[PDB]
């Protein structure tokens, strides 16, 4: 017996909200809010925790990283990161808190730091070779992946995709996507990583392709039952389940999740109390 | 800043 609690976000502007969802009764209630507005953030399950790294307050890029207790009911604060990310990717690999990407803002990043919560301190690996904002992140046998965001230098939405080994620290390309996404909703599924909805510009898709690493091809899945770009994604029980997000001009309050078994995404009975985009989400126990 | 993101700020 799980949980989905989904982080802040914007609606339309950065809140504290977070909602929680209960499978077995269905139903949306609301949580312990954030110590601060936050939106943009990277949302991650580290155990038995949720995290959120960095983001944005509404005014500022912020650096700050807040931890929630699913038992006590609290978001408590750890160590700041090295730099101020908005609209990065976060995920956990090794036992190590990966942020990846994100908006300065004055400048995309390419610089990506871990966290350890042994020294509860950030410290800098290797970084990308194209900058990425709005990028989304996923791990698949011990490998993190960085997909697709926007380069600020080239000034458009990117359909490469980096891949990093902890082992070699050192980012290297790998299959391109058959479309340019930003923004794109990125989980994994089955030891495949997903790259869901996402946008080029005004564009917003609901189109989903999905990466082999063994392979190394992308091969097309059933389109979303809505075009979402910006939206927060986690996997369970063998559903990877798309949160939120937007269209392009308003938030989203739908929920829908994949079955790779029967290639379908289906709507959630019930839908968020305010719709948000750039909120991030996670699964624990109640 | 700009309040809006970077790809929406292009
Ligand atoms: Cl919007
Ligand atoms: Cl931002």
């Amino acid at each position: 017996p799980k949980v989905m609690i989904v982080v802040g976000g914007q609606a339309p502007k950065a809140i504290r909200s977070v909602e929680c969802y209960d499978f077995e009764e269905d139903r949306w209630d609301q949580i312990a809010e954030l110590p601060s507005r936050r939106c943009r953030a990277g949302v991650v399950f580290m155990a038995g925790h949720v995290y959120a790294v960095g983001g944005f307050n509404g005014s500022l890029r912020v650096r700050t990283v807040d931890v929630y207790d699913g038992v006590k009911d609290q978001w408590t604060s750890i160590a700041s990161m090295q730099e101020r990310r908005s609209t990065l990717g976060a995920a956990v690999l090794n036992d190590l808190l990966y942020a990846v990407g994100g908006f300065d803002g004055s400048t995309g990043l390419a610089s990506v730091e871990a966290y350890s919560y042994k020294t509860n301190e950030w410290f800098f690996v290797a970084p990308m070779n194209t900058r990425r904002s709005s990028v989304g992140v996923g791990v698949v046998e011990g490998k993190l992946y960085a997909v697709g965001g926007y380069d600020g230098a080239s000034r458009q939405c990117l359909s490469t995709v980096e891949q990093y080994n902890p082992a070699t620290n050192e980012w290297i390309y790998v299959a391109d996507m058959s479309t340019r996404r930003s923004g794109a909703g990125v989980g994994v599924l089955s030891g495949q990583l997903y790259a869901t909805g996402g946008h080029d510009g005004p564009l917003v898709r609901k189109s989903v392709e999905v990466y082999d690493p063994g392979t190394n091809t992308w091969k097309q899945v059933a389109d979303m039952n809505m075009c979402r770009r910006n939206a927060g994604v986690c996997a369970v029980n063998g559903l990877l389940y798309v949160v939120g997000g937007d269209d392009g001009s308003c938030n989203l309050a739908s929920v829908e999740y994949y079955n790779p078994v029967t290639d379908k995404w289906t709507l959630l009975p019930t839908n968020m109390s305010t719709g948000r985009s750039y909120a991030g989400v996670a699964v624990i126990h109640k | 800043e700009c309040e809006e993101t970077e790809v929406d700020q292009h």
